[PDB]
């Protein structure tokens, strides 16, 4: 879930035409999928104009595709997905004590396969 | 409890009769006898008023005394009484 | 706040162009391009700073001509060339002592709030007793009424005789930059003594009602 | 020669007046007669004289707006909607190539109106009006109810609210619950309206007659308290019919 | 003077859009534009304008005669591209197949802009396959009944192929996509209406024209639910079209049915899917691909008194289809009597 | 039709903005019954203005018959940074609290009525749509009771 | 290192380093078939893979594998530098930054002899084995022209795909793909001569028909990121591609500058070093390259480090190199301080540099009868 706090006068009266304000004209949240055949990314939008807040919930789902029956690290496929705000990278800096941080931009790597730490054991007590 | 929230005004005037200090602050003293104090809500009228007492009593509100120390916390409630005669809380 | 720039009425020099040339010694000579006379520079403007955002700032101090002046420079390494500014590109500020001193230094307003919702922990001075194997846990919240030093925690804490008390501290920031810290205090072994753990808002100014908190931990019979 | 209006269930009836006040649209068109009037779902109305000068009207607004000249006074044109609801102008002329006789060109009505507004200086009293009425037809049986969520955001003390208007058979009941909030120099007034039936049919006599009395169709619209031109919001109108799907 | 934009959708309108300025007049001098906008060939009456900075820009043609100045509002947007679909309907399977691709109005071909195109251009093909490989897929959503239809994989030529039924109950559809932006630009959702195709009347040779009286303004009548199926009656000929007058067909009457002045004296025209109705000198005639009877007292209409007639203006297709008992689709009047015309 | 909220913006009048951002509860919808030796809990949510500090108070129409204990506690803050305060009111019969005098309680055999109101003590004008919360409470028979 | 067979060997991440003279015999293996070039003792194309490290000296390739008990047996470790590929002349040694399939790889590009072929060397459990992947036939056979030369290559551990850019006798460059699992190569792209021209374009999708400026386009190398399947071709330019089919020309990098090398974060950021020793920064979200090091913000940050009296910053310094550590750009630099000259790894906070870039759109707002300079915000969100 990404919360976008907009400026004081980002949205005007012209943005409301239909049942919902056209937020994507001013403030757009975008997702990019590498290898979209076995990943589904769904974005859900909510807007609070009084609080100047945009709540975006991004759900990433595996498509029961890619990889196969393997032993932990042996079947793992590397991929990633991008989430960004259009026009933000390069322009947006989060200024903190000890420096600035690039914002409006993130790449998350995803490994699809048998995760480490799954083990099957023979239960002698119950047996 | 917000410590640096800011307190720019005082609202009550309490007195022990037995002793006191500029009513700006409220300091009390214990002796052998019981600690009995008369207190009144202070608004733009510095004198005791029988309307403010009536309002707070008709809402069912009465003052509380909170006695604190390094290792102590105690609370004493002023008993609800009709404001027909009482000019201030006791 | 942005700060206020010089007005056109006060100084008409801004209604012209600007040329900076490093002079032979260390004075970057200011030159007004427009030869028009309803401009020029009054002598009121000396002990004033010409600046261009993204470049050095020059303190114009010596008036040698109806259209030029002598100034020093802050960060002179950055120049290295003639520089031409156009009208509203360059601005003038007045921080000199001549005609009064506008700038002043003072203390700031309380910028912090300390929240302790637990009863009997609210009082500023408090003494806690620990028996053998017993533990005292408490939590504080700090709300910054302003920017905050986010990478580092806003509270610094010290212990008096750490030899008889072991302290475990956990700190968490949140979305709004509020800072939550939990302190867990335990005794080391069977001995008595007292120690004072002080929690200080190092960033907070001297104007807040409560900056430091001084709990006292006693290993003894309560 | 004139345009007349009736608004809000015939409670506001009158004649459309130009901002100058001359109220006679033929006078502003150099003797031209009104040739065509177009109305769409958004609520904006285009009046085209046979001289090809156009006037703009807005639903529930009693003032017309003359638009800048766009068409040659001698061209033979009509105005029509294209695939989408935008307006286009069709030109017809004899002595063309039999393939170029009918030429359609778009007309940017919203931008022309925006230019006229920037000249005039009107504004919209609210910035956002939101709802969840995504469909125009609502059918339901006895046990079913529907909830309409709407919201309006306006400046801090500009007293505005949402008006719900019904027309037809009042077989249904309403429950309205609103939440009012103030923040950052704006006021948000959320509203939830639930429509349901409260009639019980068990062990009652006259089942079919009562069922007939609780069967019908009604029309509903939600709109802001006050609005003007410069407000692009499309007023939602829908139907609720109680009765079986068949 | 006036101006033109490549895209009819004005959500797309932004700073990157080009505005085609046209001036018609006897004398012209130049174009006066702000510093925020660049015009090409400022001396030519017909030119192009690019306003790279957002705001309200005042444009005026300097000319000998007085000219008005327009304030164009240009706002930067992250909505830049559009959907394009080509539909082919099969009656045997009672369905219809729509091929979809992304196109950019600033760089699309002319036949794409006027929707004549049936294949993606080179630029549109490159854009479509790029937008695919970033992960963007269009889905068609029916507004009246919440039904979603998903495409197949991208075709060798960049297109997504979708199958729909010819429902005739839900005609309003929206083609949508995921939140994938190519180079900081989205694709705008497209609202359309498609249904059973409507066939226009053809013109057999040797037929006679039908016209409005000379000097009378030409009249128009379009279908209530699906526009672009319209009928234009002019002073010279009567035209009918399935699309928004890109292609038209003359509507003409058989010889000997009615007089020459009677042909030139039609006063009102209405269009339906099954046939068209002409009001000629107070009587009413039905034109169909089959036959051209006049409606008379046998059918329930008066003769030589009919002032006019009208149809429904708003598309209430859902309720009327579900109504289970057909009602009137026409109303005519004669200054004394109101006639409620049903189908047939 | 005078719209007082809009009229309370004339520059000549020069009013001050409302100091509370939100004050809401579901208690306003229904009336409540307190039977003998019974109590109930009421809840409200209030959000103040960014800078102002409003003081909420809870009042009862009949203090002789109804006694309340109210607790105001902060629980998280909104996106703008405004703290949200939860107000919990425990309501029961007056004689059971014990702070009342013998003449104040006035017996317990009789039934009575009251109305509890959550309000802002220092609310300004221009607080038109931010009305106080009110609810009617009957200290009397419970109808669903049956033997 | 200029003329010595010395390397910088560092454990940790250049937090500390030792300078070593390698134990190589520095023998001369020049032959009639092998192209003759001046003997220089320097070490080039140093590669350090897990448990093994390769070097190139004057077209000779050596490797040394360390004894890691926790990784494999001690018998695998090597006692002295072992030269690999004796007969061939290797002009360049190319890295593979990913390990696919529990193995490491290194590419060797040959010149003069067997110019059509390339060597791929697999390092598994400290054992190194090389092979010429084109097998029977060379890539020049399938390309137009009399002969060809493979001027750079990358290997994709997944997909078993080998991307290599090939120069033809005519002078044109082709980006070719060879699938190692099969034995089939197909021409992916044909690099255009001359730099495409873009007036008001920030980026340009290289469609078949575009105008061309008259400055020749010289490609130096290419890099492939497998997390997002993104391909970069760099040189006098930068070309970016998502599906190796259509490429996008980034019009912010000037055609006057040439890129020496490219450094990636594998987390969305990339750095570019040119011959002029100026660093450019690229964020994979945007189509923009920013000049970070020669810039106003860097001058501000350097002056601040002077005021704070930082021990890592000096008036005169020389960039040794730069690299990404857990998403942070660390550059190791030699300070020429008088008396206390020293090589040290410093940090380049690019966020701080961007925050201090100072010419920015601003406007003169009005306050209380006074006007002040308010900078115009550019970030779409607060
Ligand atoms: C839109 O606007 C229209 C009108 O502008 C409104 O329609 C109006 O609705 C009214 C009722 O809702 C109609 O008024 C009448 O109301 C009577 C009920 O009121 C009682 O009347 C008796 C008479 O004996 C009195 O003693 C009582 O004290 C009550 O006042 C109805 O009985 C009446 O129905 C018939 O009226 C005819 C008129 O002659 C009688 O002859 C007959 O015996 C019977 O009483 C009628 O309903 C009013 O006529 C009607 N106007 C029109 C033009 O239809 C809509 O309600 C508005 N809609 C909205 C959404 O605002
Ligand atoms: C309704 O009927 C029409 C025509 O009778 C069907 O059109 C044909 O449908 C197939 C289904 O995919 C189309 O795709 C073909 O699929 C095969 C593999 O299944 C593939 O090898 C072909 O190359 C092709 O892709 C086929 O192209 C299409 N025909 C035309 C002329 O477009 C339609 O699918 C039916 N739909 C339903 C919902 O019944
Ligand atoms: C990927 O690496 C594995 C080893 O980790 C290779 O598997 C070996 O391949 C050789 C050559 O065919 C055989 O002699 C061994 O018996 C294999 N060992 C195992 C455990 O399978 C594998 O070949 C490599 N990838 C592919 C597809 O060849
Ligand atoms: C015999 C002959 O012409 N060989 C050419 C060589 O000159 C050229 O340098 C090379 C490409 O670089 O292609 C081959
Ligand atoms: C500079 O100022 C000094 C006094 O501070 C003055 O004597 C001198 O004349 C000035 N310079 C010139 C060039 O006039
Ligand atoms: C009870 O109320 C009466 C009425 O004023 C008062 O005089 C009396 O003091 C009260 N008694 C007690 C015990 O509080």
């Amino acid at each position: 879930t990404v919360v976008l706090l907009s400026h004081q006068d980002t949205f005007t009266s012209s943005d409301s035409q239909g049942p919902t304000i056209n937020v994507d004209k001013k403030l757009a949240i975008a997702v990019t999928i590498a290898d979209p055949e076995c990943l589904s990314v769904t974005v859900t939008q909510d807007v609070l104009l009084n609080r100047n807040a945009v709540i975006n919930k991004i759900k990433v789902i595996d498509k029961k595709r890619c990889s196969e029956q393997g032993m932990i690290g042996r079947n793992i496929k590397k991929t990633s997905m991008m989430l960004k705000v259009l026009g933000a990278p390069g322009n947006c800096i989060q200024r903190t004590y000890l420096g600035g941080i690039i914002q409006g931009f993130k790449v998350v790597p995803i490994f699809i396969g048998c995760p480490p730490g799954k083990r099957l054991a023979f239960d002698v007590s119950y047996t | 409890v917000i410590h640096n929230k800011g307190k720019e005004r005082t609202y009550f005037s309490c007195s022990g009769e037995g002793i006191l200090t500029g009513l700006h602050t409220i300091k009390l003293f214990l002796t052998m006898d019981n600690l009995k104090v008369r207190c009144f809500f202070r608004n733009e009228n510095q004198s005791p008023s029988k309307e403010i007492l009536g309002l707070f009593t008709s809402g069912g509100l009465a003052p509380n005394m909170i006695i604190t120390n390094s290792t102590f916390y105690g609370g004493y409630y002023f008993k609800l009484t009709p404001f027909s005669n009482r000019l201030e809380w006791l | 706040v942005p700060f206020g720039i010089e007005n056109s009425k006060d100084s008409p020099c801004l209604l012209s162009d600007l040329e900076i040339t490093y002079s032979g010694k260390l004075y970057y000579t200011i030159k007004l391009l427009s030869k028009n006379p309803l401009h020029e520079l009054k002598s009121t403007d000396v002990e004033k700073s010409v600046l261009i955002p993204g470049y050095s700032s020059f303190l114009i101090m010596n008036i040698t001509d109806k259209w030029t002046a002598s100034a020093l420079a802050t960060m002179p390494q950055a120049i290295k060339s003639n520089l031409k500014f156009l009208t509203g590109s360059w601005f003038l500020y007045n921080f000199g002592t001549a005609g009064g001193r506008k700038w002043s230094i003072s203390t700031r307003q309380c910028n912090y709030w300390i929240q302790q919702d637990s009863l009997d922990f609210m009082s500023l001075n408090l003494v806690k007793y620990i028996d053998v194997g017993n533990t005292i846990d408490f939590q504080f919240k700090i709300i910054p009424k302003a920017m905050s030093t986010f990478p580092i925690p806003p509270v610094s804490m010290v212990v008096g005789n750490p030899g008889l008390v072991e302290v475990k501290t956990q700190g968490v920031f949140d979305l709004n930059e509020n800072y939550y810290l939990d302190i867990h205090v335990s005794g080391r072994f069977f001995q008595k003594g007292s120690t004072s753990i002080a929690l200080v808002l190092w960033e907070g100014s001297s104007k807040c009602y409560a900056i430091t908190l001084l709990p006292t931990i006693k290993s003894s019979c309560s | 020669h004139h345009v007349y209006y009736s608004y809000k269930n015939f409670t506001v009836v009158g004649t459309i007046s130009t901002p100058s006040g001359e109220t006679n649209l033929s006078s502003l068109s150099q003797g031209s007669k009104i040739h065509q009037v177009l109305t769409d779902r958004i609520g904006n109305v285009v009046v085209k004289m046979e001289n090809n000068v156009m006037f703009y009207i807005k639903a529930d607004i009693t003032e017309a707006v003359i638009l800048h000249t766009w068409v040659n006074t001698t061209a033979k044109t009509v105005v029509l909607f294209d695939k989408s609801f935008e307006v286009c102008i069709l030109y017809y002329n004899e002595n063309l190539d039999e393939k170029y006789q009918l030429q359609t060109q778009p007309y940017p009505l919203i931008l022309e109106l925006q230019s006229i507004n920037k000249d005039l200086g009107d504004w919209c009293p609210y910035l956002a009006f939101q709802h969840n009425i995504h469909s125009q037809f609502y059918h339901m049986d006895k046990g079913e109810s529907l909830t309409i969520w709407s919201q309006i955001v306006y400046p801090e003390n500009r007293g505005l609210y949402i008006v719900v208007e019904h027309y037809g058979s009042s077989v249904m009941t309403w429950t309205q619950n609103l939440e009012y909030e103030i923040a950052s120099g704006f006021c948000t007034k959320t509203m939830i309206t639930r429509f349901f039936q409260t009639t019980n049919y068990e062990l009652v006599d006259n089942y079919y007659q009562l069922q007939k009395e609780n069967t019908g169709l009604m029309l509903l619209q939600f709109r802001p308290s006050e609005f003007s031109r410069t407000c692009l919001t499309a007023k939602p109108v829908f139907e609720i019919d109680v009765g079986c799907d068949s | 003077w006036r101006y033109y934009i490549n895209s009819q959708d004005y959500s797309i309108f932004s700073t990157r859009s080009s505005i085609k300025l046209e001036y018609e007049g006897n004398s012209f001098v130049s174009w006066k534009i702000p510093e925020s906008c660049k015009v090409e060939n400022t001396t030519s009456p017909k030119t192009t304008l690019h306003c790279k900075r957002a705001g309200i820009h005042t444009i005026k043609p300097i000319a000998g005669n007085q000219e008005v100045e327009r304030h164009l509002t240009v706002d930067n947007s992250y909505i830049c591209y559009l959907w394009y679909f080509t539909v082919v309907d099969v009656y045997y399977n009672l369905s219809q197949i729509v091929t979809i691709w992304v196109y950019d109005p600033e760089s699309a071909s002319t036949e794409e802009l006027i929707w004549t195109a049936k294949k993606p251009s080179l630029s549109s093909r490159v854009l479509t396959k790029q937008m695919n490989t970033l992960g963007q897929r269009p889905f068609i959503f029916t507004v009246e009944k919440r039904l979603t239809y998903h495409p197949g994989p991208l075709t060798s030529e960049g297109t997504w192929v979708i199958h729909l039924p010819m429902s005739s109950d839900d005609i309003a559809k929206v083609i949508r996509g995921n939140k994938v932006a190519f180079q900081d630009c989205f694709i705008a959702n497209l609202y359309f209406m498609l249904t059973y195709p409507m066939t226009i009347i053809s013109e057999p040779p040797g037929y006679e024209p039908l016209t409005v009286p000379p000097g009378s303004p030409l009249m128009l009548s379009w279908d209530t639910c699906i526009s672009t199926f319209a009928l234009l009656a002019t002073d010279q000929e009567t035209f009918q079209t399935n699309d928004s007058f890109q292609t038209w067909t003359r509507v003409r009457a058989p010889p000997g049915i009615l007089s020459d002045a009677q042909r030139h004296s039609l006063r009102d025209v209405i269009i339906f899917d099954q046939g068209t109705l002409f009001l000629v000198d107070g009587t009413v005639y039905l034109r169909t691909e089959d036959e051209f009877t006049k409606l008379d007292e046998s059918r329930g209409i008066s003769e030589t008194g009919i002032l006019g007639f009208s149809k429904r203006r708003w598309c209430q297709i859902r309720y009327l289809y579900k109504l289970a008992s057909k009602k009137s689709i026409l109303i005519a009047w004669s200054k004394t009597t109101v006639y409620a015309g049903y189908a047939t | 039709t005078v719209n007082v909220q809009s009229s309370l913006m004339d520059e000549k009048l020069a009013l001050q903005p409302c100091n509370v951002e939100l004050l809401e509860s579901t208690m306003i919808n229904t009336m409540f019954t307190i039977d003998m030796n019974s109590k109930l809990k009421l809840s409200a949510l209030m959000i103040p203005r960014k800078g102002e500090n409003p003081t909420p108070l809870v009042m009862v129409s009949n203090p002789h018959a109804l006694g309340f204990k109210a607790n105001l506690n902060e629980f998280g803050n909104t996106f703008d940074g405004n703290s949200k305060y939860k107000l919990d009111i425990e309501l029961k019969q007056q004689h059971h609290w014990g702070n009342s005098d013998f003449n104040f309680t006035a017996s317990i055999k009789r039934h009575a009525i009251s109305s509890v109101t959550v309000d802002i003590a220092d609310k300004t004008l221009s607080c038109v749509d931010l009305k106080p919360l009110s609810t009617l409470i009957s200290v009397g028979c419970d109808m669903t009771k049956k033997i | 290192f200029y003329d010595e067979k010395s390397i910088l060997f560092s454990d940790s991440n250049f937090q500390d380093y030792v300078l070593l003279e390698l134990s190589i015999d520095s023998c001369w293996v020049g032959s009639f078939y092998c192209p003759i070039l001046g003997f220089s003792a320097t070490i080039h194309d140093a590669i350090a893979t897990e448990s093994t490290l390769f070097i190139r000296q004057n077209q000779l390739v050596y490797y040394f594998t360390g004894t890691y008990i926790t990784l494999f047996d001690k018998s695998h470790g090597s006692s002295r530098w072992v030269r690999v590929l004796p007969s061939e002349c290797i002009k360049r040694l190319c890295p593979v930054y990913a390990s696919g399939n529990g193995s490491e790889y290194v590419l060797a590009l040959t010149t003069g002899k067997n110019e059509g072929y390339i060597h791929i060397g697999t390092i598994t459990d400290g054992l190194v084995s090389f092979e010429m992947v084109p097998d029977g036939w060379s890539v020049c056979e399938k390309l137009p022209g009399k002969n060809c030369s493979i001027d750079w290559a990358t290997y994709i551990a997944d997909e078993r795909n080998l991307l290599l850019l090939v120069k033809i006798d005519s002078g044109q460059f082709y980006l070719v793909n060879f699938n190692t699992e099969f034995k089939t190569l197909n021409i992916l792209y044909k690099i255009p001569e001359f730099i495409p021209e873009a007036k008001e374009l920030d980026f340009l999708v290289l469609l078949d028909t575009v105008t061309y400026t008259n400055t020749p386009m010289t490609p130096k190398g290419l890099f492939f990121n497998t997390l997002n399947n993104m391909l970069y071709i760099w040189g006098n330019f930068i070309l970016q591609s998502y599906n190796r089919e259509e490429f996008i020309f980034l019009a912010d990098f000037p055609k006057e500058s040439t890129i020496k090398y490219m450094v990636n974060s594998f987390k969305g950021q990339m750095a570019v070093v040119t011959e002029n020793e100026e660093i450019w920064y690229f964020l994979e979200g945007g189509y923009d390259v920013y000049q970070v090091v020669p810039s106003q913000g860097w001058e501000t940050y350097h002056n601040l480090q002077k005021m704070q009296k930082s021990s890592f910053h000096s008036e005169d310094e020389s960039l040794v190199s730069l690299f990404f550590e857990d998403g942070k750009l660390f550059q190791l630099v030699y300070l020429f301080d008088v008396g206390k000259e020293r090589l040290v790894k410093r940090l380049l906070p690019v966020g701080t540099l961007m925050e201090y870039n100072l010419p920015k759109p601003f406007t003169v707002v009005n306050q209380g009868n006074y006007q002040a300079i308010s900078f115009t915000h550019t970030c779409p969100f607060k």
